[PDB]
């Protein structure tokens, strides 16, 4: 939702996610992928915990 | 017996580390840092172009 | 410098978790120094910290002094008078911490 505010698409291709987009990413947009990728790998690890 | 339980404390801090490398702020600067970087390399190979 | 800002933001972290007890064992200043450092290049370079090669060895535990600390040794063998260096071997290898 915060990412097609800026004109992205986000592609989830298995459990890596990218932005789609016209032009090259905002650096916070793409802070933000990177922290939800890291959340969801320690989402996975807890779980399994 | 105190000394111990501190360094406990102070090995079980990795997690606290990795989460912290996680968070909002330093992946804010470590993208920034990323996009100084492929800015300066971008600006490089255009100017060769 | 991605290693650099991970090593400064996990040193900027701890510093607040040390200084506490810093204060608490300014004895163990040496000791929390080191361990402070180990966390940090973990932090930066990811190398795993096995937590039984930085866990303070607490050989015996404290005597009140009344009783005082009485060891009779009947045997005095080096291992049971010195203690002993204990060692694992690790697929033909010899370690130990």
């Amino acid at each position: 939702r915060e990412a097609q505010e800026a004109g992205f698409a986000l592609s989830t291709n298995g459990e890596r996610l990218e932005l789609t987009g016209p032009g090259p990413v905002p650096a916070e947009l793409s802070a933000r992928l990177e922290e939800v990728t890291l959340g969801s790998l320690a989402a996975s690890a807890e779980l399994e915990v | 017996i105190h000394l111990a339980e501190a360094v406990e404390g102070l090995l079980l801090e990795v997690n606290r580390l990795d989460e912290l490398f996680r968070q909002g702020s330093f992946l804010r600067e470590k993208t920034q840092l990323e996009a100084r970087f492929k800015e300066a390399r971008e600006q490089q190979l255009e100017a060769l172009r | 410098a991605l290693r650099r800002l991970r090593r400064d933001w996990a040193l900027h972290y701890l510093n607040n978790r040390f200084e506490p007890l810093f204060q608490r064992f300014p004895q163990a200043r040496a000791y929390l120094e080191a361990l402070r450092a180990r966390l940090a290049r973990y932090a930066e370079t990811g190398e795993p910290l096995d937590p039984a090669q930085w866990r303070p060895n607490l050989l015996t535990s404290s005597s009140s002094g009344t009783p005082p600390p009485i060891v009779y040794e009947p045997y005095a063998t080096a291992p049971r008078l010195f203690g002993r260096l204990d060692y694992l071997v690790d697929r033909g290898v010899w370690s130990t911490n």
